[PDB]
């Protein structure tokens, strides 16, 4: 059933001002093109006016327009397609100015 | 130059539908760089394990591949980090669908 979801580029962490933008980056693979999605604490996030998920091609992002203390913790990308899931972890941490 | 380990971010659950692929990737850090372990139900997870389970690393990234998802291949597994100034662990507990 094609190929499974996996990973050209990982997400790094990020460390970022209260006040700044943050994005976490990935390049996912995989036939047909796997759906990714951005998770936190197991829940699936909704695009919104601060946080958004470019996506362009096997390049998936998560943005935030500008970090809160409350954006801070581990955020999962679940890429799918009909041969399989791939899973990434990665944490953002928010520093006071 | 002595650094203890650190496991980046792990999910804590993850899903699988059987016959499928599942990867889960990990970053770490470490220096000297650590010795990685994967094991569930307290065994250490070996290449080509079943035929189907695979690890493959890199001096900052760990991946586990389970070929052919089976029934059997769920519980709670452990990602552990050694060197020689320290350690870290932590969970990701893998849940086969029968759907």
């Amino acid at each position: 059933q094609g190929s499974p979801p996996c990973f050209l580029r990982f997400p790094r962490p990020v460390r970022v001002v209260s006040g700044a933008e943050a994005e976490l980056k990935c390049v996912v693979l995989g036939e047909p093109p796997p759906v990714v999605v951005w998770e936190k604490g197991g829940q699936q996030l909704a695009a919104s006016e601060r946080l958004s998920f470019p996506a362009d091609g096997a390049e998936h992002g998560l943005l935030l327009t500008a970090a809160l203390p409350t954006d801070a913790g581990v955020y999962v990308c679940r890429a799918r397609n009909a041969a399989g899931e791939a899973y990434a972890a990665a944490a953002v941490t928010v520093l006071e100015p | 130059r002595g650094i203890p380990p650190k496991i980046e971010a792990l999910p804590s659950d993850i899903s699988i539908d059987e016959g499928k692929v599942l990867t889960v990737a990990c970053a770490f850090t470490g220096e000297p760089t650590p010795e990685v372990t994967w094991s569930c139900g307290g065994r250490k997870i070996h290449s080509q394990e079943q035929g189907r389970f695979h690890i493959e690393n890199t001096d900052d990234l760990t991946t586990l591949i389970i070929m052919d998802v089976q029934k059997q291949d769920g519980g709670l597994y452990t990602l552990s980090l050694g060197n020689e100034f320290g350690s870290d662990s932590a969970t990701v507990n893998i849940h086969i669908r029968s759907i």
